[PDB]
C-alpha cells in the first residue's frame, strides 16, 4: 500500500522533448506493475507498514540480497528519480552547491563533464548518482583520529540495475535512469546526446540543493546523536 | 648509562602482539622464558599501602594496630596479665611499652606473648547489651549540628568486650585505620 | 595437566605466597583512564 | 627451472592450487592500523636520542664532539651488526639481538638543539621544583603522521 504517486509535475504536456507516451509508459506502465507486485509481496507481511527506505534497506538484507529488495528499490529509485527532473528549469546551481562544486570537481562545469561520463560506465540497466559523505562506519577502529572537516565530499556513482547509495548509506541527491526504458523512444540508443540535455534542459537544481541541505541536517543530528552518546559514556 | 629523567614510557612501545619494555614495579622470567595463560609476569607492591604497626587491616578495610611482643620463655615479665598500663611502662629489663591500654600476657611452650591492645576503657552499663566474643566497628556517626558541645568523632573506632572476670566485663575503644580496595590505584606508566 | 597451570601456578604462589583474595583487579588501559581522569 | 607453482599455473590454464577455506567474512573485520616505517623510526628517535643523551648527559662526553658530525664506529656495518646472542644470564640466557645504527643515519644535530629547549624546560621545572613531564616529542608526533595515512588507506579500500 506504498505510495502509487501521482507524478509531481504536470508530466504529460509538461515538456516537449519528453513525450507523454514515452511517460505514459514509464510511469503508468512501469511503476503500475512494481506497485502491485510490491503490494502483492507484501501482503502478510511484518516488513508491511515500515517506510520505503525501511523495506529496501531490509530486503536487501546486507551480502545476500532478499526476494523483495529489487521490487522496493526500483519503485523508490523512480520516485526519487521523478523529484530531480523539473519542468525546464536548469543551469548553473549556486548556493551550498557552487561552494562545494569548486571545492571537489572544481568548476560547475568540470562537473557537467564529469557527469557526463556516466553514460558510458553503465553498460546496461541501471542509476547514475550523486551523492553525499554521510557515511557510518560499521567495524573495528571505525572511528576517525585527527577528525577534521572536508570530510564529507560530493559523490558521483554508477549502480547496476536496483541499486540505492542507502545500501552503502551515501545520502544521494540526484538520479538518472540509464535503464533504455526511459530513454529509447525519444532517441533510439543515443543515451550520449539524450545525457547532456537532461543535464541541462530539464532537472531542479533547486530540488538538489534543498536535499543537500536535508543531508547536511542529517549529518548535524547524527553528529549530535553522537554527541550524546558520548554524554552517557562520560555518566 | 641512566639520566636524570627517567620516563621509560616514551622509549617502549607496544605493537599487535609484541610488547617491548626497556628494562632498568619488577618482573621475573620464567627459566624457558615461557609464559603461560593467567601468568604473572610483574610485581608491583606498594609501599604507599605498606604500614609498619603490627595490626593489620581485616569495600574498605578496617587496621586495628595492637603492640605484641614476643619474648622468651626464660624472659621476666615487669607486668602482670590483664592489667592496665599506661605510656612508657617497662614491660622488661630494655623493653618498655610504646602505647598505653590492656596488656595481655600468653604464655606458650617456649615463648611468651605479651600484648598491649591500645584504647580507652569504658564501662558499659546494664542496657549496653554488647555481643561479648563479637567486637563490632563504629563508623563516624553523623552527629546533629544543633548540638554545641557535641564532639564529632571523625574518626571510627572498634569496639572489644574485654571480660576479664566472670562477673565484671569492660568495652575497649581500639583505634582504627582505612584500607580502601576501590580507592587508590598507581601504576607507572609501561607503554606509550 | 603438563604443568600447563600446575607450572603456571608454582610460579604464581612464588609471587603471591598467601592465597588472597584479589583486592583490585584492573586493566592497564582502564588504570591508565583512571589516571588521566 | 620453476620454482613457482602459482607461476607455472598461470602459464599453463590451470585453476589455482587450493587452501582451506575461511570461517570469516572480511566484509567485516577490524581495520589495520599500524605502519611499516614505524618500526624505523621507534628505533631511530630513541637511537638519535640516546647518543644525543650520551653527550647530554656527560660534559666530558659532550666535550670534544660535535653534533652535526659523529660517527658510532669507524668500521660498524648494520648488515654485520644483525644477530642473536644467549650469553647474558643476567635475568636468564636467551637471545639477545643487535641493531646497529649507522651514525649517518641519525639526525645527531636535531636531536641536541631539541634537547636543549627541552632542558631548558627541565630546568624552569626543577626551579618549579616539580619534576619535568613531557608527553610527546616530534619525533612522537610524526610516528602518528606516518602512521595517518594509513587509517586512510584502509577505509578508503
Amino acid at each position: 500500500k506504498f505510495e502509487l504517486m501521482p507524478p509531481p509535475y504536470p508530466m504529460n504536456a509538461l515538456e516537449p522533448h519528453m513525450s507523454h507516451t514515452t511517460f505514459e509508459y514509464h510511469w503508468g506502465k512501469h511503476h503500475r506493475a512494481y506497485v502491485d507486485n510490491l503490494n502483492k509481496q507484501i501482503d502478510g507481511t511484518e516488513l508491511d507498514g515500515m517506510t520505503l527506505e525501511d523495506i529496501i534497506l531490509i530486503t536487501y538484507n546486507r551480502g545476500d540480497l532478499l526476494p523483495p529488495f529489487n521490487n522496493a528499490a526500483q519503485a523508490w529509485n523512480h520516485q526519487f528519480f521523478w523529484e530531480s527532473m523539473k519542468p525546464s528549469g536548469g543551469g548553473k546551481p549556486s548556493g551550498e552547491l557552487l561552494q562545494l562544486i569548486n571545492r571537489d570537481f572544481g568548476s560547475f562545469e568540470a562537473f557537467v563533464k564529469e557527469f557526463k561520463a556516466a553514460a558510458a560506465t553503465q553498460f546496461g540497466s541501471g542509476w547514475a548518482w550523486l551523492a553525499y559523505k554521510a557515511n557510518r562506519l560499521n567495524v573495528g577502529n571505525t572511528s576517525n583520529p585527527h577528525p577534521t572537516d572536508e570530510d564529507k565530499k560530493l559523490v558521483v556513482v554508477k549502480t547496476p540495475n536496483a541499486v540505492n547509495p542507502l545500501v552503502w548509506d551515501y545520502s544521494p541527491l540526484l538520479t538518472i535512469d540509464v535503464w533504455e526504458h526511459a530513454y529509447y523512444l525519444d532517441f533510439r540508443n543515443r543515451r550520449p546526446d539524450y545525457i547532456s540535455i537532461f543535464m541541462e534542459k530539464l532537472v531542479s537544481w533547486e530540488a538538489v540543493s534543498s536535499r543537500l541541505e536535508v543531508a547536511k541536517a542529517k549529518a548535524a543530528e547524527r553528529e549530535e546523536e553522537e554527541e550524546r552518546k558520548k554524554r552517557e559514556k562520560e555518566e | 648509562s641512566p639520566i636524570l629523567h627517567e620516563n621509560s614510557d616514551l622509549l617502549s612501545k607496544r605493537r599487535r602482539n609484541k610488547f617491548i619494555i626497556p628494562l632498568h614495579i619488577s618482573i621475573e622470567i620464567p627459566v624457558n622464558g615461557i609464559f603461560r595463560r593467567n601468568s604473572i609476569l610483574a610485581y608491583f607492591d606498594d609501599p604507599r599501602y605498606r604500614r609498619k604497626s603490627s595490626g593489620i587491616i581485616k569495600d574498605r578495610f578496617f587496621f586495628i594496630p595492637e603492640e605484641v611482643h614476643i619474648l622468651p620463655g626464660s624472659s621476666s615479665i615487669m607486668v602482670r596479665n590483664n592489667s592496665i598500663v599506661g605510656v612508657d611502662t617497662q614491660i622488661t629489663l630494655n623493653l618498655r611499652s610504646r602505647v598505653g591500654g590492656l596488656v595481655r600476657v600468653e604464655r606458650k611452650k617456649k615463648r611468651i606473648e605479651l600484648k598491649i591492645f591500645s584504647g580507652d576503657i569504658h564501662f558499659p552499663g546494664e542496657t549496653d547489651k554488647i555481643s561479648r566474643h563479637t567486637g563490632v566497628l563504629i563508623p563516624p556517626g553523623t552527629g546533629k549540628r544543633n548540638s554545641k558541645e557535641s564532639k564529632k568523632v571523625k574518626n571510627w573506632i572498634y569496639v572489644q568486650r574485654i571480660t576479664p572476670s566472670k562477673k565484671k566485663f569492660f568495652v575497649l575503644v581500639r583505634p582504627v585505620v582505612t584500607y580502601e580496595i576501590t580507592d587508590g590505584i598507581n601504576l607507572a606508566t609501561l607503554f606509550p | 595437566e603438563k604443568s600447563k597451570q600446575e607450572r603456571m601456578t608454582d610460579v604464581h604462589n612464588k609471587s603471591i605466597v598467601g592465597k588472597g583474595t584479589v583486592w583490585y583487579e584492573m586493566a592497564y588501559e582502564d588504570a591508565v583512564k583512571e589516571r588521566m581522569q | 627451472e620453476d620454482t613457482n607453482l602459482d607461476e607455472l599455473r598461470r602459464d599453463c590454464g590451470r585453476q589455482p592450487l587450493p587452501r582451506k577455506d575461511p570461517g570469516v567474512k572480511v566484509e567485516e573485520e577490524p581495520l589495520l592500523s599500524n605502519h611499516p616505517y614505524v618500526d624505523k623510526l621507534w628505533q631511530i628517535h630513541n637511537a638519535e636520542q640516546m647518543i644525543l643523551d650520551d653527550m647530554e648527559a656527560n660534559p666530558v662526553k659532550y666535550k670534544g664532539k660535535n653534533l652535526t658530525e659523529l660517527t658510532d664506529d669507524e668500521d660498524f656495518d648494520e648488515e654485520n651488526r644483525i644477530e642473536y646472542s644467549k650469553a647474558y644470564y643476567k635475568k636468564a640466557l636467551l637471545p639477545k639481538m643487535i641493531t646497529k645504527v649507522s651514525v649517518k643515519e641519525l639526525d645527531l644535530e636535531a636531536a641536541f638543539a631539541e634537547r636543549q629547549h627541552h632542558n631548558k624546560l627541565r630546568m624552569e621545572a626543577q626551579e618549579r621544583g616539580e619534576v619535568y613531564k613531557i608527553p610527546k616529542l616530534r619525533r612522537n608526533i610524526e610516528m602518528d603522521e606516518y602512521d595517518f595515512i594509513h587509517w586512510r588507506r584502509s577505509l578508503e579500500e
